[PDB]
């Protein structure tokens, strides 16, 4: 696997495949 | 966090499946 | 709901699902 | 326009369902 | 058609769409 | 190459469609 610049929407749908069925947390800083 | 490091930096698929439930 | 930077396709992903069935107008400056 | 300032500044889901049909 | 500003993944959503079933190769500059 | 001139620049779909198999 490779580095990633992800942004936006981008990381979200990072997230959904790197995690699949077991869901995840997206917890931007505020 | 992570989501700023990704967007401002890079990060790899190991560390954003640390926000895996 | 929260305010949006919205930019490219992701204008046209937001109003789909703002819009639904009513559909909508993509419509940037000439 | 709505294109322009969703994308230069910020908008709202409010100010985009001025463009559903 | 008109001209495209694309950049990561949107360059190979926009592949995905010229191409169909015909497939592509996805080849970045290293 | 195609990557990098979509980005930088713009690109046509029929230089994209070079990359079609
Ligand atoms: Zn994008």
């Amino acid at each position: 696997f490779v580095n990633q610049h992800l942004c936006g929407s981008h990381l979200v749908e990072a997230l959904y495949l790197v995690c699949g069925e077991r869901g995840f947390f997206y917890t931007p800083k505020t | 966090g992570i989501v700023e490091q990704c967007c401002t930096s890079i990060c790899s698929l190991y560390q954003l499946e640390n926000y895996c439930n």
